[PDB]
Order: C-alpha cells, then structure tokens, then sequence
C-alpha cells in the first residue's frame, strides 16, 4: 500500500521439514497489452489456411495467464536430485500464489 | 586422531575377553602336586550382538550443482557387488570412503 513501500518480499527458499517440501519460487514478470485490448477471433481461415486435421476456431483474449505447471518452476535441480534419489513418491498438497509489487509503465 | 582413521578416545569401548574354563580329565588316585596338564578338549558357540547407536549431522548445503554421490554401476555383470558368489563367499569389490558430499571451506 502506497508507492514508496514494497508490497511483498522475495521468497524463494525451499524448506525440507521432513515428509513435507515447501518449494517457494519467485520470478519477475513483464506483461504487454495483447491484441490492443480486443477479442479478435482466430481460425485457420485467418491464419492462412490449414489441412482438414488442423482446422480450429477460437478467440484471442487479451488476458495473460500465469502458468506454473512444470516441475522445474519450483524444484531447483538439486532439490529434484534430493527428491528422486531418496523418495518413493510425492504429491502437491497446497498452493499459495502471491502476485505483488506491480509497477505499470 | 588415529592415523589409520577413525575416532581417538581416551576411554574406548573395553575388550571382552572370553575363555572356556579348563575341566581336568581324570586326575590320579594318588596325590600329585603338578599343574594337572591333562584337560579334555572342548570349545564353545553362541551369538554376539553389538548395538552401537551413532549420531548424525545432517547436511543443509545450498549448493545448486547436483551433489556427487556413491552408486553401484548399472551394468550386467556375473555377480552383484557386495553379494555372495556362486560358492557362497561374500566378496567386497572396492573400499568405500566416507567423503562424498561437498562442503565449502
């Protein structure tokens, strides 16, 4: 809150409590204005044509979406070594998504 | 620190000396003052169990390059390492050190 006050601190550690592995991660994001704030529709008719198999019809929303469903977003290769070397399985348990420190330019 | 390696202790674990008592065979009917050198041959058997609780110092290095570890090579071979031969003789192929992890000075 306020211009001269950071809205959240950079957490990137990877705790190993034992039977729980909290893997925080943080990266800096830059988001342009896609499609000039419009909802242009997309089809192979606009993309120059395609085969019968590749035909599609969809909309090009101007929103950007944060995607983090890849294992190396969270696990530093050393953590991945500590998790494959001695462990018989794992599964995500919770999530926590802090989006902080916006600056619009 | 004993130069062959290990721990130097002013009071190490004691020796456990075991002897099966002499039982003289058949001393003469007439008295004789000697040491009675005729004993009956015998031996012993049993089990011995040594439970020795160690204390560990877990590692918490923030190294990112994967650590170097000790592994047994995945390659077809006549015998499994550290496993008995066709005759039953337990064979240890190589000496195993205890310095594999890395800790900065």
């Amino acid at each position: 809150d306020g211009v001269g006050s950071s809205s959240g601190n950079w957490h990137c550690d990877s705790q190993w409590l034992g039977d729980r592995v909290i893997t925080t991660s943080t990266r800096t994001w830059a988001l342009p204005t896609y499609n000039n704030h419009l909802y242009k529709q997309i089809s192979n008719s606009t993309s120059g044509g395609s085969s019968n198999d590749n035909a599609y019809f969809g909309y090009s929303t101007p929103w950007g979406y944060f995607d983090f469903n890849r294992f190396h977003c969270h696990f530093s290769p050393r953590d991945w070594q500590r998790l494959i070397n001695n462990n018989w399985g794992f599964r995500p348990k919770r999530l926590n998504f802090k989006l902080f420190n916006i600056q619009v330019k | 620190s004993p130069l062959m390696g290990g721990f130097g202790m002013k009071h190490p674990p004691p020796q456990i000396l075991i002897k099966n008592t002499p039982v003289p065979a058949d001393p003469p009917t007439a008295f004789n003052k000697d040491k009675l050198n005729s004993f009956i041959t015998q031996y012993s058997t049993g089990q011995v169990s040594v439970e020795i609780e160690w204390e560990l110092q877990k590692e918490n290095s923030k190294r990112w390059n994967p650590e170097i570890q000790y592994t047994s090579n995945y390659y077809k071979s006549n015998n499994v390492e550290f496993a008995v031969n066709t005759e039953g003789v337990y064979s240890e192929p190589r000496p195993i050190g205890t310095r594999y992890l890395t800790r900065n000075l």
